[PDB]
């Protein structure tokens, strides 16, 4: 019964016949800012459909020697669409994201990947006292290959990365894993071109293997935004 | 007796601590409380006082030419007269102001801000300008275009004299830190330009260089925490006589 | 009208206003008036539900910080063989806001300020081990007979609030009262003090508390010692009357107002604010 | 709040006088 | 509406056609001294008429080089009329203010006044350690010239300088500005010939800049005592 | 004034004492409590979250290799698959996890555990596992037929891919202690292990090697007491650009 | 469903369940819940009313425990021939949780922290008799103006929250509130604290408290002492929002989240449990 | 539990919110 | 017992400070008030006398 | 644009519901496939996976 699910937002739908369940990230569903907690003075623009709509990011090649793929958001979202466009024209956003990772293979392959959605990844750098650059974090829609995805490259475990808002593809059970993100910050808004909030982080803890043709099977992310604002309206930067 | 203990931080003088202590002069009657003007029980009311910015900070104004923009008839077309540095908590045009030197005192600062500015020509100066705040996170605008699209007010000279630029609390957080960073996320204010809307246009006998003095005032919205020391004040050795304060 | 205000002030919501005669963007300066020109009546605004506490600008909190007013470093040791200038085991002070520059600056905010001083006196010892001195600071008002000795019988304490405290205690920390004949400190006093012309400008003995009598009761010990005696004043129950413009240039003296800037600017008197090489020149400018 | 003191100025600082008024300041015209 | 004003103050009246408003100073009105805030007990002579009214002092030549002007009160009026004779025989006086400031030019100058009446201005000489002597400060029926008035003489700031009771001569806009001045001392009376507590400050913010021919601009003061009080009554001292 | 003495414990400071002290910054009013999503009140959340075991904690097995079991086809009959040292306390498999690196801050823990194993092999993988908690008091259980007669789960590979080896509370203490000794009675907890219940069958197009995922959380029976320091982490020095905090 | 747990929860006995359909222990990780299976639904079980309390896995009781945050000993003597590089009888610290790992780590555990600072000042002292030293800790925020020398003017205090104590006394516990701008302190921040791209990653201003320049408020002394100020902070008031796996490899950084592990299993990039010999070998095995 | 001070941080730590949801991370789903 | 912290101003003898001290002689019994005539409790009915 | 993402499972089709995005009311022929009277638009397919 839920296998079934169809997601529709805006002229956006997804429909997927193999889910898991959809992951209302710590329970909390996306909203608008309430009066009580905003701070921002004038009127956000919520265009309610320009940017609340699956943008489907570029697919992945899964492989044998993969070791990982994030997304930093809004990192990957601000240069697409009306999302990016209203990004680059406001110094405020706040939005929610619903991440509907789409990854299917064969009933003969296997593997597992943990698409988990970590708030605030704090890259770091292996073997070096120097910070992360600008480079080694914003990548942008392409998105970054984990170095070492095993201690999630911030010395923390990926074997408790399942503390995060997190879903699994198991090729063996489904093909899509949805996790619904809301409003994760300390501030109620925030400028998107210097901060991510979500990263979107998907791992291969179990290699993809078969014995069959060797298809590709890559990786599908469409991200949606959920429940935009923006406030502080100026010309673009991008 | 009562059983006490010493707490960690026994003896200890904070300077900002608040207990009754020890009267030195024992029943001692005060001078009776006279209804003088203008009290301030709060330093939110003279923050929200408008006091005039010094917009033209630049060498060959000296002393009082700073207050005032000099602004002329131009043959371009929508020039850039002036921009404004937002820092309150830096310096910069809004340090030596009500809002600024008061805000120098705290640390976070929150509220909407509130510059006006008053046109000082003649009766028969005609003009129009175009008052831009841009929300921070890129460059000063520097042509009209750029500017116009953030929040702005555009001013007609007549009767009366001043508009009211708002310049409305953006922020993402609900407030401003200093840190000695003035393009900080957490401490950047955006910036205010000015363009001309139409020109300054003056006949054969008024001066062609008019005036704007610029005030800036805090909203009631204007919040203040997280008390320090002004860096608007230093003290490199003692003050002269105060040695003979203590003959 | 006086109104309580305990959090910052909410902003309502706005639409569009397209309306002849209303101009609220247009406000007269000449009047003296601040510009009343709201948010919501200049641009368009959110509901916001301002919980921002005000309670740190109240000035009770913005004056209540104990700050320095008096620092002296006094040798202590035998005093027959030195010169009839320097401190022979006591120092008289005057008290004196005017000192030292940051509670000077803020109480320099004010004209009329309406406090009591909680003074408090941290005594500090370094050798030229420590001793435990025993430090008497006799409170002796404005112009009354101050001590001309160590040992003098000034010091024997008939009626001025004396009070002895040690060096290994917490700070002695007394509250002298609202001690004005008048009803608040005169701050700035534009006037002369006496009926004659001789009269020193701007000083107001009314505004000054009275002196600060400190000696060290303990006899001379055969090593010196030297005694750094600070003195923190707290203004307290505060009514303050006609904010001032903050001064920008440096003081120069205690006794007036006199000025004469920085070299350069910034805080120059040419120049206070630093300067930038234009009007239209930006000087901390995002460029990416 | 505590003062065992003979004397009311000799109490802790009056911090809750929140009452003010900036219309003797920011319209101070008639 | 409001850019018309007549003063009727004893005898003396002054209508203005070009006005702002007029500023009660600190939102207070001049009134007597009342009983639970007297401190003299003899019966103060309240004349009524023959000091409260407009004494105009004498103009001043508003140029292009000024640098400012300021009347400290009451020793602006201690030597004129029946305020003069009445500061001259008494100890005691409390009297409020009502300044009317006139500086009017043609519809072709510019410049701006800042017309502050600044209390208690305790002013500072320049790059010297000496306090003002008494000719430096109590200048009399004449007023002094400021030296430095970016900085108040004071070592302040005139950019701050409209916190105190202030209102400008724009002379696009008005010509005069007035500001009614209530007794601003913290004790009730004072000795006059050694004390001023209010002092009218004029300050060219904007120079007289004009292209037509160059009329004299002068800036006349018309200062009016109010609700004048006089205790402690003897010989005059002058 | 009052009688007091000072007790045994004045002027001490314990790093664990709850008393109210001196605020620094006076009437400060703190930033608005705003609703951020996923507030824990109690670190037992954290604990009962299921969280990977690394019983792939061998050698050869470089990095994510040790988060998964890579199980066989065999060709002998009810073979070992795995074992797991279950010391939450000690150096193990459940070391990192989230039930075990918050109960490393704590040296009693009570409770039930919860072992979830998901199959990662391909949809046309059949095969059969036992799940043999055995409670503690012997050796390491190396024959099914020996493992069997303690707590298990038998787990067929069908649409379901996960069950739930419940690992009761099987304690005579109330506790159980951390000591550095893994063979006490009042520390070691048991032995799971793994037994082919039939085989792991695969056809002849996906792969002859599964793999298992281990997930271990806590239970609502769950408790923590007797707090201490985390020997999973360690300072020999200075940690770099520390120095440069103070510069 | 949000509930208020005092104890651990209790366990109903069961019986023999042979059922179709409903299969407890079968449970599907690909949602990404963790599995409800009871030990009820899973077992046979019996009555147990736990009364195990919860109480000490409070995040409260968590991080309220004052744990070092920082440590310099700092040597005081004559400082008129020293470099112009250590500490001339002050040190500023920018007050910063991450110095030291245990505290780090705990912190750390989650991604937003709403806590109060209760710094307790613990100051010690060592002979290059001991002497009964007073120490100033001035409060300053994040960025402003630091003091150079021991007896600048900086140490006034006119604003800055200045705490004064002695060795002597009991150590100085002051209470910094929650000094964020933004409604939680951003433990890790995923993004840039400037606009221009010269910004320190991960380094949010907002989450940092400020300076807190310690000096000692006594002249120098003809010995030289060594003089160790230990600085220990307790969170309290924790309000705590999304927490993070544990970080498993030591750390290499205070300002970052960099990684090189061990050299060897335990904590190492490539192995952070220790090895065993096989996947069926058992470590710690009860052989009798 | 004493709090003679006038500011509501300044008190001792606030150990009684039993509170606790498990089900936004145990259960976290729809 | 009871928490406690001493103050700034702890241990310092005040002069003018009002309060209560430890009773050399307990339990004394004063000599008992007669009515000794002209009693002045206040120094300003001194001061009002030419 | 206007999409449906679709997996392949049970289900063996999808809906892409072409909505009616015009700005008059009907459309034309005109024998001019690039008239904004009569042009409708463009149905693309992308390999999602």
């Amino acid at each position: 019964s839920d296998r079934v699910l169809q997601l529709k937002l805006g002229n956006s739908a997804i429909v997927t016949q193999e889910a898991a369940n959809y992951c209302c990230a710590y329970g909390e569903w996306p909203n608008y800012l309430p009066d009580h907690e905003a701070v921002a003075i004038d009127k956000p623009t919520q265009p309610e459909t320009a940017t609340d709509r699956f943008y489907t990011l570029k697919s992945v090649k899964w492989e044998t020697g993969s070791t990982g793929w994030w997304w930093k958001l809004p990192d990957a979202l601000n240069n697409i669409g009306m999302f990016g466009q209203n990004v680059q024209h406001h110094y405020l956003y706040r939005s929610g994201f619903l991440i509907h990772v789409q990854c299917n293979a064969t009933k003969f392959h296997q593997g597992a990947l943990l698409v988990v959605a970590i708030p605030e990844h704090q890259r770091g750098a292996h073997n070096t006292n120097t910070s992360p650059g600008f480079d080694d974090i914003m990548k942008g829609e392409e998105g970054g290959t984990f170095n070492h995805p095993y201690v999630l490259d911030d010395g923390t475990s990926l074997a408790c990365a399942t503390i995060f808002p997190h879903q699994w593809i198991n090729l063996r059970t489904n093909n899509s894993a949805t996790i619904v993100l809301p409003w994760m910050n300390a501030a109620p808004m925030d400028f998107p071109l210097r901060h991510n909030q979500w990263t979107l982080a998907i791992i291969p803890v179990v290699p993809l293997g078969t014995r069959t043709t060797s298809s590709m099977v890559p990786i599908t992310v469409s991200i949606a935004p959920m429940c935009c604002e923006f406030n502080g309206l100026r010309h673009a930067i991008t | 007796g009562v059983p006490t203990y010493l707490l960690p931080g026994s003896g200890q003088f904070l300077t900002t601590d608040d207990h009754s202590s020890a009267p030195a002069l024992p029943c001692f009657n005060p001078t009776p409380e006279m209804h003088i003007p203008g009290q301030v029980r709060n330093m939110l009311e003279v923050v929200q006082v408008e006091s005039m910015m010094e917009i033209n900070n630049t060498e060959s104004a000296v002393g009082m030419e700073r207050l005032k923009v000099d602004i002329s008839a131009l043959t371009d077309v929508d020039q850039l007269l002036f921009n404004i540095p937002l820092d309150i908590q830096l310096d910069g045009p809004l340090r030596n102001t009500l809002v600024g030197n008061i805000s120098r005192y705290y640390t976070h600062w929150s509220g909407s801000l509130e510059m006006t500015f008053m046109f000082c020509g003649s009766f028969m100066a005609a003009g129009k300008l175009i008052l831009c705040y841009t929300p921070p996170g890129g460059s000063c605008p520097t042509t009209r275009e750029t500017a116009m699209l953030g929040t702005h007010i555009v001013w007609d000279f007549g009767l009366q004299s001043s508009v009211t630029l708002i310049i409305p609390w953006i922020s993402g957080s609900h407030y401003r830190m200093f840190n000695n960073d003035a393009k900080s996320t957490n401490a950047n204010v955006g910036y205010v330009t000015c363009f001309m809307q139409t020109n300054l246009i003056v006949p054969s006998e008024s001066s062609d260089t008019c005036s704007l003095i610029g005030f800036i005032a805090a909203k009631d919205d204007f919040s203040l925490r997280l008390m320090r020391d002004s860096p608007d004040i230093g003290q490199l050795d003692h003050l002269h006589a105060a040695e003979a304060a203590y003959q | 009208i006086e109104s309580i205000i305990k959090t910052a002030t909410d902003t309502v919501k706005s639409e569009i206003n397209a309306e002849l005669g209303v101009v609220p963007s247009l406000n007269a300066v000449e009047t003296g008036a601040t510009s009343n020109t709201e948010p919501e009546e200049a641009i368009q605004t959110r509901t916001v539900i301002n919980q921002h506490g005000v309670s740190e600008t109240l000035v009770e909190n913005f004056l209540s910080r104990a700050a320095l007013v008096s620092k002296r470093s006094f040798e202590y040791k035998d005093h027959t063989s030195s010169t009839a200038r320097a401190d022979k085991n006591f120092f008289k002070w005057t008290i004196n806001t005017r000192s030292f520059v940051q509670l000077r600056r803020k109480l320099e905010l004010f004209t009329y300020l309406r406090f009591d001083a909680e003074i408090t006196i941290l005594t500090t010892v370094a050798v030229n081990g420590l001793p435990d001195l025993t430090l008497q600071a006799m409170f002796v008002p404005t112009g009354a007979l101050t001590p001309e000795k160590q040992d003098s019988f000034h010091w024997q304490s008939g009626s001025n609030a004396s009070v002895f405290f040690k060096i290994s205690d917490p700070p002695a920390r007394i509250t002298i009262p609202f001690m004005c004949i008048n009803s608040a400190y005169s701050v700035f006093y534009d006037g002369f003090a006496g009926f004659e012309k001789n009269g020193l400008y701007g000083i107001n003995p009314a505004d000054t508390i009275g002196n600060l009598c400190v000696r060290i009761v303990n006899e001379h010990q055969p090593v010196g010692f030297t005694v750094t005696v600070r003195v923190y004043m707290k203004p307290k129950h505060i009514k303050a009357w006609a904010p001032r413009p903050p001064r920008t240039l440096p003081y120069m003296s205690i006794a007036n107002a006199n000025y004469k800037g920085k070299e350069r600017a910034p805080n120059a008197l040419s120049a206070i604010i630093g300067n930038r090489d234009s009007v239209k020149t930006m000087p901390h400018n995002i460029v990416n | 709040q505590i003062n065992f003191y003979k004397d009311s100025y000799a109490a802790s600082a009056s911090k809750q006088d929140f009452s003010q008024d900036p219309s003797k300041f920011t319209e101070p015209v008639v």
